[PDB]
RNA sequence: GGAAGACCGAAACAGUUCUGACGUGCAAAUCGAUUGUCAGAAUUGAGUAUAGGGGCGAAAGACCAAUCGAACCAUCUAGUA
RNA sequence: AUGAGAGCCUUGGAGGACUGAAGUGGAGAAGGGUUUCGUGUGAACAGUGGUUGAUCACGAGUUAGUCGGUCCUAAGUUCAAGGCGAAAGCGAAAAUUUUCAAGUAAAACAUAAUUUUGAACGAAAGGGAAUACGGUUCCAAUUCCGUAACCUGUUGAGUAUCCGUUUGUUAUUAAAUAUGGGCCUCGUGCUCAUCCUGGCAACAGGAACGACCAUAAAGAAGCCGUCGAGAGAUAUCGGAAGAGUUUUCUUUUCUGUUUUAUAGCCGUACUACCAUGGAAGUCUUUCGCAGAGAGAUAUGGUAGAUGGGCUAGAAGAGCAUGACAUAUACUGUUGUGUCGAUAUUUUCUCCUCGGACCUUGAAAAUUUAUGGUGGGGACACGCAAACUUCUCAACAGGCCGUACCAAUAUCCGCAGCUGGUCUCCAAGGUGAAGAGUCUCUAGUCGAUAGAAUAAUGUAGGUAAGGGAAGUCGGCAAAUUAGAUCCGUAACUUCGGGAUAAGGAUUGGCUCUGAAGAUUGAGAUAGUCGCGAUUAUCAAUUAACAAUCAAUUCAGAACUGGCACGGACUUGGGGAAUCCGACU
RNA sequence: UUGAUCAAAGUAUCACGAGU
């Protein structure tokens, strides 16, 4: 049916301080278990789209990750895709050869 | 089949506000939210924000236009007055 | 333990079995509409994808050619498909007139 | 309920050691005034607001 | 009981430590099992030839002790 | 294909006609039949602003703690006839 | 039964009916403040009684690092002394107030470009260190024990890191993360030096250089409808186990089959990337439109797996279903936990895209990585070391809030008063459905009583004729009501009016016709010994050949109160006027 | 033409040294 269930931790109100799930027990009796905020990823914020390679956190319990969960061996790793950058380094790169020959 | 007969966007609006208000936002919304020929991005995906932001959803160009067509033609004469007078000034 | 008194369920299995041979919905049943008794907007989702999943196998078994969907995608996107049956004859007509013109 | 403080709990230990009736032998004292309360506390018949 | 072990050798090696004060075990029709209960974490090693606990479970260090149901 | 201040409807709310049920009640305004909206000018729990001749009012002089053409509480107040 | 005494309440035995999962049910908020519990009871108290009570008498009863107040900040209190007022104090975006800088391991010779309001309160509904599972008492449990993790801070131990060579080892090798180099008699000599290695890539790995400055995100969402998966709630099918009924019949209607957090390994739904490749006879793709020489289909790969699935958790864990045996006792012991499927927004969840919009959908505490000049590590015959973002051991974590009602008997309604009260879970059937009628599951009989067929009233009705005459007036009240099939009038801003009106049709029972999914089926020649063993693909094949499958249709025979949506859900209609446009 | 730059180099003469 079954036996229905309550709220266990004081909040009653249907918010985002709690969405919640059930699970069942080793008696069969479905207490009512909470879980966290749902957990994603950083951007690469020039192209704006959710980026490949990281894990799923939040920022609060974030540190507690090893290095390689992190970010990945290039710069702007977690900061840039490799999309991004491969427009970044080349834009100035003439550029500023264009700025070698422009100054002559 | 030809669905109505006259007024196309606007029947969801119907038997109400008017004869001639009915009409007056089907001409300026048979414009608005219609699909437009980027001039960056090629392509056709100009949708609206709120007045006079347009955006791509593709290459993420994003410019400021008119508000309720993607350029006004009040526009595009002052980008072609300043255009013809700037050569006038330093030369 | 005070042992519980039965709520039994017989008469409801001849109930969803009579429906197998249709014992109870001609008309004086059928309360609801038949729109919303069974929606478009999933009837139609039944039809289209089935078609679809003939159209896999028959996008890449080899027996279509790949030019033969993207004209017949605008029927499946039209409408003159009621059946699969009425989809292969309409196939092997015209598999057979690209067949003997080659 | 279940949300006081720490004013609201230990003022309702006095509003609620306050209800007790009369100790039970101090009307034989000498002149003896005191039958029962003053200050007695039921729930419905007496409210606390203060 | 967050870890199973198979290697046999580590097993023994994490058994000599500052935890691991006992080990439980338990005799399944099925399996054995090995429970050593150690400070932060658990290590169990599953063996179910019914003949490889003898020469494994002595095989162990001597002071530790032995929660034996069966 | 599912958009609109679109429709009939339920807990949410409102309060129309019966001028029906008690009118020393169930009540210093409610019960029972009936009726309207019901995916937005919607409905709402908490926090905070606004002050007595003013606050606030999709405007009736409504509402401001059962009081509202000026409250509510002590005085000059045994105020005058 | 008990009680001096019982229609109750006070029980416990039956067993009748209600509350119907948008309850009279289980637990949460505000407010209550000792009501919750046992024990004991005489009178007021319980608009009747009273042996029990939300009354007294008398005793106990609320345990935390993880639930939460606590930090952060929101609209806003105007709350440093620039100012004004006779003073109190100011229906105040106090942005002017030597330095009104927080400061920053800092350098002489106002440490250097830097910081504008200095301060604080403000959310047990927003932000936010981290946990749950089984049992347990007279009432308490994410708190107590039993057992099983984590976080934050501190401390400790191990932990890339010893080279060519040659100590081990003839050398090939090996401690040595990978030594070379010219020279030299080989080099022994000399010189050269490690602040990690992988992939074409996306990125991968057990760990491997922040002290500051710097960007860049997260922290950070509104609301609508959505295909994909999953969770649990249920439902049918089959093994099990034990219960249900028996005149009669029923291979039958029942309970019950479970496995939590945190972990490791497999690890596809599924969009977006990488390599290739160069598509028009355009092509791929969804419920849609979305996509493409700014690289589409492909061929493989990358990463997110939330998701699952086995193994850790699993003492026949514990639990549960029952066995047996023990006066029996905190006992004993036996057995079970096995499979498929079918669907739903009578609910939540990650993911996917699109939708309205002069409606663009909060801040900040805390946090990552990157960038950055300096600076500190940093010998190769090694000793290592590492706020090391690695493994792992000791070590504490204070403060208070916790019992119960949570409203037809603990609130406010002067009261135990049909009255207004914040949300949470939410079942069988019929059915459009969270309707409305009905039962299981939980719980209630609590509304003063046994009696008695007067009016009038109170509400629920039918009444032969005619049918508005009635009365202010068609107002109470009656017909209509669901769905399918047509059939639709004038006026229209051409979106209506539209359910117009005006109609027919509608059981039960017995059947055929249709709407799918997985293996397609699979010749042919021989082998071993029909068993076993080895292969191309047209026709097939339209509900092929095996197999399983939802449920809504599309008809037809035959039959019954001649009643058919049988109760419930639920519309009377039509020309006109005059308003006001409308919601 | 959606990167980006801070934190003295250069130079000069003195310190023109200390250790050595």
């Amino acid at each position: 049916m079954v036996q229905r269930l309550t709220l266990r931790r004081r909040l009653s109100y249907n918010t985002r301080s709690n969405k919640r799930r059930i699970v069942r027990t080793p008696g069969g009796r479905l207490v009512y278990q909470y879980v966290k905020k749902n957990p994603t990823v950083p951007r690469c914020g020039q192209c704006k789209e959710k980026l490949k390679g990281i894990t799923p956190s939040r920022p609060s319990e974030r540190p507690r990750m090893s290095k390689r969960l992190k970010t990945v061996s290039r710069t702007y790793g977690g900061v840039l895709c490799h999309s991004c950058l491969r427009e970044r380094i080349v834009r100035a790169f003439l550029i500023e050869e264009q700025k070698i020959v422009k100054a002559l | 089949a030809k669905r109505t007969k006259k007024v196309g966007i606007v029947g969801k609006y119907g038997t109400r506000y008017g004869a001639s208000l009915r009409k007056m936002v089907k001409k300026m919304e048979i414009t608005q939210h219609s699909k437009y020929t980027c001039s960056f991005c090629g392509k056709d995906s100009m949708k609206r924000a709120v007045v006079g932001i347009w955006s791509c959803k593709r290459c993420k160009r994003t410019v400021a236009g008119g508000a309720w067509v993607y350029s006004t033609t009040a526009a595009a004469s002052v980008r072609s007055a300043v255009r013809r007078l700037r050569e006038t000034k330093e030369q | 333990k005070k042992p519980v008194v039965v709520h039994s369920r017989y008469r409801v299995r001849k109930n969803t079995e009579a429906r197998r041979k249709g014992r109870h919905c001609g008309f004086g049943k059928r309360k609801g509409t038949a729109n919303a008794r069974m929606p478009t907007k999933l009837l139609w989702m039944q039809r289209q994808r089935v078609l679809r999943r003939l159209l896999k196998k028959y996008r890449d078994s080899k027996k279509i050619d790949r030019h033969l969907y993207h004209d017949l995608y605008m029927k499946c996107k039209g409408n003159v498909f009621k059946n699969k049956r009425v989809l292969m004859e309409y196939i092997h007509k015209k598999k057979a007139e690209k067949q003997r013109s080659k | 309920a279940a949300h006081k403080s720490f004013r609201i709990k230990q003022k309702l230990a006095k509003k609620l050691k306050q209800n007790r009736s009369v100790p039970q032998w101090v009307r034989l004292r000498t002149g003896n005034t005191i039958r029962y309360n003053a200050k007695r506390r039921h729930w419905r018949r007496t409210k606390l607001k203060l | 009981m967050p870890r199973e072990i198979k290697e046999v050798k580590d097993f023994l090696n994490k058994a000599r430590r500052s935890d691991a004060r006992a080990v439980k075990i338990k005799k399944n029709p099925t399996n054995t099992k090995f429970k050593i209960r150690c400070s932060r974490f658990l290590y169990t090693l599953v063996v179910q030839d019914k003949e490889k606990a003898d020469k494994i479970k002595q095989s162990l260090p001597p002071g530790l002790q032995v929660k034996e149901v069966k």
